[PDB]
Parts: C-alpha cells; structure tokens; sequence
C-alpha cells in the first residue's frame, strides 16, 4: 500500500479527533535533538510506514525490512515512495506516536509487543517482550488498517512474559 | 527587521486571514478587558462601600455624624502558557516547490510557513474556544485524555458556586420537566440590583431541535424567552448554538459587573522567535498562547446537564 | 550576476548560489570556446 | 550578505581555484542545456510530421489536397539531490592554529574553512565525472556497494537499448579480433538522417597503448588508430572522429557520435558542487559544513551507442 | 561513504574526512681521508 492514496468527485467532510489518518504526522510529540536516519528498502517485500523495522545489509547497499522487537534497529516514521526511501528513528531514542497495530481491540495501558512483521501487538502473546511499548490510547481503525497511540522507551533489562 | 525575518514578514503579511474567534459571541464588549501577563498569577482587588447608620440632619450645631464604610475582596486569576510545534518549507526552497497555482508537495504534506502558520492559528484559536466554553482541555471526541489544569481556572460550564441543575435520564425527551428544572435555576438565580442586564443562553444543537416543538400556537423557546425577560427586567434575550456542547445548557447574564473576561494580552496565538533548521528543505516553528482569566460572582451562572444514561 | 564580477555584491544566500551557478556556466563557456581538438 | 557571512565570503574568494570537470570534453558545446530543477522529474516531446498520399498537382479548380500527419513521444528523465558533510575549523579559531608555514591542527586533522571546501568539492566532482561516464555511484575499486539510483537515470555505459559487442578472453589480446567486434558494432550502428556528424570514441589506456602499435607481417606507415578513425569515417560520412583516454574505464571501447539531435546532456543548473547555508556552530572550535548536488539529465536515441567490452576473466 | 539524498527530514549525513601527511627528506654528512705528499 501506500500513504497519500486520487482524484474525488466531492470534497470530505470539530477539530476533535482529526489525527485519525493514515498520514498523519507520526511523532505525536517531537522534539529537536530526535535522530532521524535515512535507508532503502525493499519496495516489493514490505512496506515499512509506521512499523518497526531492523538492518539488513545487502550485497549492494544496507536496507530495512519490518523486522521483530528481538532484531529492531528502530522505528520507520516517514517513507519518500519517488526515491523508495524510509526514514528511521533509532531505538535509542524515545518514540510517542502512532504506529501499524494487528489487533482491533486494544484498552489504554497495556503492554505492547512488536511481531515479525513490524506490527503492534499484545505483550501476551507468549514472546519475550524486549521493548517497554505502553498504549497511550485505544486502537482505532481506519476504512481497512488499525493504528494505535503509543510511547516507546528503550529496551527491557530482563525480558518479560 | 523585515529586512531579516523573513518568517515575521510573511507573519506580519497574513495575520489579517486568520478570522476572529467565535468566543466574542458570547460577551459582550464591555465584558473583556486584556491584562499583560504570559504566566503566573494576579490578584485582583475589588471594593465597595457601606452605610453605617441613617444620614445625619443638618440643623442648628452637630459634631456626630453618621459614617460609610469601606470592604475590599481579593480574587486571583491563574493563567498557563502553551505551546504548538509544526513543521514547513524553508523560504529558499519554496521556489522548487511553487508548482502551478499552488505551492507545496501533495505527496509530503509540506507547506509554505504562511499557509502553515495560518492553519495553525485557526486549530489553536478553535481549542482556546473549546476551553472557554468549557474549561476543559482535549482532542479527542469522547473528552477524555484531558490536560490537568492549574486552580483558579475555570470555564463557564465548570465555575463552581453557581447554579447547577439536573435532568435525570428518565426525563431525557420531556420538555416540561426540562422546562421545570430551567425554572428552579432561574429562581435560584441571584442577581440583585443588577438584574437590568441582557442575558445568554447557549445550547447543543439537540436541546435546540427540541425547543422549536409547539408548547405543551407557542414555541419553548418562546416560554423561555419570556421567562427570561421576566427576571432580567425585559432586556435582549439572546440564543445560541453550539457544537461544543453535549446535553447542556448554560444562561448567565451579560453585564461586565458580574461576569468579566480579563484574558492576558497574549491568549491569541503568536508566533515565537525560535525557528529550527538544517541542511534540508524542512524547518519548524512554534506557537504560543495563553489560557486562562474567567471570573464571575457567586449564583450568576444557571448550567443545566441532561443525562443520558 | 556572476563572482566573475568583482562589482557584484550579492545581498542574500539565495543570490549566492546564483551567482555560482552563473559562475559555473560562464567558466564551461570559457572552456569550449578555449577548447582545441 | 559578504559582511555577516564570511563563509560565503571565503566561498565566493576560493571558488575560482577549483578545476573543470573532466566530462565537459565528452561533449559538444551545444549538447549540453542547463535545466532549473534540483529533485524530480522533467518530460521532454519531441514532434515529428509524416506524409499521407504524393502531392496533388494544382491545375484549374481542385478542392481536395494531400494532407500531411503529426505524431510526438514523450521522454521522462529523472533528476537526484544529495549531500556530503565536512568538519573544519572555527572562523574566530584559525589564528590559533596558524603556524609559520601552514594553518590547521596537524595532529587532529583540521584544515581552514577554504581548504576543506576545496578539496572537498574537488573529491565531488571527480565522484560526478565517474558517475557521468559510467552511470554508478560508488566509491570501492570493486565497484559495489553501489547506491541505488532512480529509474530513467542512466550514463554512457549503461544505456539501454544500444550496441553492445563482447571481445572474448582468448583474444584479449588480438587488435584483429577487437577490430572485427568494432566493425560489426559500427555496422549495428543506426544513426538515421543524422549520420553526417563527427564522432566520439573513449577509450582504457590500455587499449591506447595497444592502439599506437603498427597495424598487422606488420605494415608501416599506418597504425591501429588510423585504421579505427578510416573504419569510423566510412560512416561518419567521412566527418571528424576523436580520441579520448580516460582511466576511468577498463577493458572498455565507447563510440558515439557529437550531435545534439542523437545525444544530450540537460544537467541541473545546481549539479555542481553548491555549499549549503546551514553550518553547525557549538562552544568548541570545530564547524560543520554542507555540500550539495545534483546527478542526472543524459537523454540519447536507440541504438547511437557503440560499446565494446574487452572480457579478462 | 555513499552521499546521502536529501529527501524530506534527515540529520544523519555521510561524512568526508581529512589527513595531513608529512614528508620528510634526511641530509647526511661523510668525509674521506687521502695520503699525499707534503708540499713516488
């Protein structure tokens, strides 16, 4: 898929609840000092917009591919389609914002974890959890894809259950 | 400084686009009066005066004399200052994105620093409306998530010591009992000698749909209407809706005796100084405004709530 | 509008790069017309 | 603008030290067209007009008249941006650092503002020159690590649909056999109406060298070279045809011919190496700068490019 | 590195770095003693 998505015949109709769009800014909050990394990836095996993605150096240049919480080099908060070019923020560094979530039903405060495709999840899956991931907000779905507030901070010291 | 802001130029050229704030509405002109302050607290002093005894005869020779009094009351104000960040093109790179009849990159949702900014102002001057409806501060539709707020800050919604009434959910749809918990609140309404004075009424858009149904050849709103002029000697009597509110509904009178908006000077949004930049096309800028500075006496504010469940 | 000049006096970073791109241009001119096969 | 910046100041002094590029000798003069974009893509048509019936031949009174057609194509050419970072010393900085003989911090490698420009820019340009001739980017002698690159973003060797000839590992060596791969190539060749212009041939210097030898019992008076440049002429409707060494390439023979309406060059005006407004400033005295540049803009027609490769392996 | 393409936000750029290299010549002395006749 894609992120701006063509022509309409009429326009589309508070100013609450207006973030509610696929391309919506991702950073809920930024903040200068954020280090924003640019790579490739792969623009017929997955599309990395608001997953978690890890480094795969290929034999011609080093690419990003939706990756697990167990191998994640970071976040991928923008992608440029014309030169096939995904910007990640680094693990290192704190994350609020909203991201690609499988799970349609999800409450505020539970513990998030990131599955093989770069998707947000529930912690009790059964995986060891690596990441803090809180939800700050409940899934809401767009029409389909479900995205979901969150705020992530660093590794876990002893991975959890 | 035009010479060299060029951001403060493009401020200067479109702040006249940004149109004014539906709060005006609400007060009258006499009510609001601005005050300099960004942050922190101020105390305001009011005074009165009082008769002692009965007034003294003048007649032959007197030394006593009956006396008037002086009373003073202290009320303080808190107001908060907030921040917005967005992001935009820079001015050198706006001539490589200056497209036919419109600038600006669809596909990155990128946009010159005026346009931006006005688009900002617009949302910022909606949320400080909300908060003076209200007194509460959210994004989101069902109100919740909402910022805490500092004491001494309130909305007309949520100013205490006023009259409050209820509705229970079993008399959601009937009008009559509406009506009779309208006309408690108006008895339990204080004016005093000020009661001279046009007043307010601001409901949501279902309390509206519900008052244009015949009396139970008459209107409610016309019941209302005339049961308003009886008790603020016959004065304009004004109506207004608003999406802002849920199942509320809020009369207060409009004189700047009893209510008065004293907002800082800066409540509105400005733009600040500080502008980031880097080797790319992107910069961001940020928007102050100040929230705060609602006072009212005691018993003026009828806020009728109808609940639904 | 070129650094060739040494009257012009640029005013902004915009004329700037202009002006070396103007540069530019005039100094691959210069080469084809010194050029000898 | 030169009173509060004297980076730019010291830009606008030192540009004119900075040499030419090597690929502005690959090309004629009205080939090349500066084009303002710095990202993006650019679409160029190009008209063409077609016969429909013999013409009528006007006598007495005639109302009907051969008519004549129309046709266009359309050519997309994609266009790149990209930067390099450079450290270097604090303007306010360098009296500290100046010696007797030189200015900088040896021990730490830290140069002056215009130094560092200028190397900077000169390691650029090279790094567009080998892009220009080969139409990769990388920076190993292996050549990979490549950086990908947008489509419809192509140089004189990786062309597509043109003439492409393999000289064989057994006959690395035999300038007979090279010379019969060039001449089917040359005969592959389709210039069209156009064929009357004078011609371009680049090659390895190894292949320079193996071109001064006497043709082959050899024969004197007459070399490899002069019977390349005869064989070109036979097509060339016996015009100009020049020779260029570059080190550039390896194992590799490139012919095309120097006329505009075959082969173009629209360069972004800004590709050159462009210093960037932002510079990173902190408490210490070492400063950041910024380069930018612009890669992309060779258009050329099907079939106008002869290239030999010359297999080791 | 490879340079790095200006695309939207990014602040993590390919660097160029430098080195200064120091070239150093030595000049040496020598001597030869001869016989001869003070002035076969």
């Amino acid at each position: 898929y894609s992120k701006s998505m063509i022509e309409n015949k009429v326009f589309s109709s508070c100013f609450k609840s207006k973030n509610e769009r696929v391309d919506a800014y991702s950073f809920a909050c930024s903040s200068y000092t954020d280090k924003i990394e640019e790579y490739l990836y792969d623009p017929a095996n997955s599309f990395p917009y608001k997953r978690g993605v890890k480094l795969v150096p290929k034999e011609n240049s080093i690419y990003v591919e939706v990756g697990a919480d167990t191998d994640m080099y970071g976040i991928c908060v923008d992608v440029c389609e014309f030169s096939c070019t995904a910007y990640v923020l680094p693990i290192t560094n704190n994350f609020e914002g909203y991201l690609v979530t499988r799970n349609p039903s999800i409450k505020i405060g539970e513990i998030l974890d990131i599955n093989n495709n770069g998707v947000i999840i529930k912690a009790g899956g059964g995986p060891p959890t690596a990441i803090n991931i809180y939800a700050l907000s409940d899934s809401f779905t767009i029409n389909s894809i479900n995205l979901i507030k969150v705020a992530i901070f660093g590794n876990r010291g002893l991975e959890k259950t | 400084l035009f010479d060299e802001n060029y951001y403060a130029k493009a401020v200067a050229n479109i702040i006249g686009e940004v149109k004014d704030p539906i709060m005006y509405k609400w007060f009258s002109p006499d009510q609001i009066e601005d005050v300099d302050l960004q942050m922190g607290y101020q105390k305001t002093v009011k005074w009165d005066a009082f008769l002692n005894a009965n007034p003294t005869t003048i007649a032959n020779e007197v030394n006593t004399i009956s006396t008037i009094g002086f009373s003073s009351e202290v009320v303080r104000l808190n107001y908060l200052k907030l921040q917005y960040k967005f992001r935009h093109l820079k001015q050198t790179s706006e001539k490589f994105y200056t497209s036919d009849s419109y600038i600006g990159d669809i596909n990155n949702n990128l946009l010159p620093f005026a346009q931006a900014y006005k688009l900002a102002s617009s949302e910022i001057i909606k949320l400080i409306n909300h908060f003076v409806l209200t007194g509460t501060v959210s994004i989101q539709k069902d109100g919740k998530n909402q910022k805490r707020l500092l004491p001494n800050m309130y909305g007309l919604l949520n100013m205490p010591e006023q009259i409050k009434e209820e509705v229970a959910s079993g008399d959601k749809d009937k009008m009559d009992k509406i009506f009779e918990k309208i006309e408690a609140g108006l008895s339990k309404l204080e004016l005093g000698d000020e009661f001279s004075t046009p007043m307010m009424v601001i409901v949501d858009p279902a309390t509206s749909l519900k008052l244009v149904k015949p009396y139970a050849c008459e209107k409610w709103e016309d019941v209302l209407i005339q049961t308003i002029k009886a008790i603020n000697n016959r004065e304009d009597v004004y109506i207004e809706t608003s999406n802002l509110l849920k199942h509320k509904i809020l009369i207060y009178p409009l004189n700047s005796e009893l209510i008065k908006f004293k907002p800082s000077k800066y409540m509105l949004p400005t733009p600040n100084e500080q502008v980031d930049k880097d080797s790319t096309d992107v910069a961001h800028s940020y928007i102050d405004f100040v929230l705060g500075g609602l006072l009212a006496t005691r018993k003026t504010i009828l806020q009728v709530n109808i609940k639904q469940s | 509008a070129s650094l060739l000049d040494s009257n012009f006096v640029p005013i902004n970073f915009t004329e700037f790069v202009q002006a070396i791109s103007n540069t530019y241009k005039q100094r691959r001119i210069q080469f084809y017309e010194n050029l000898k096969r």
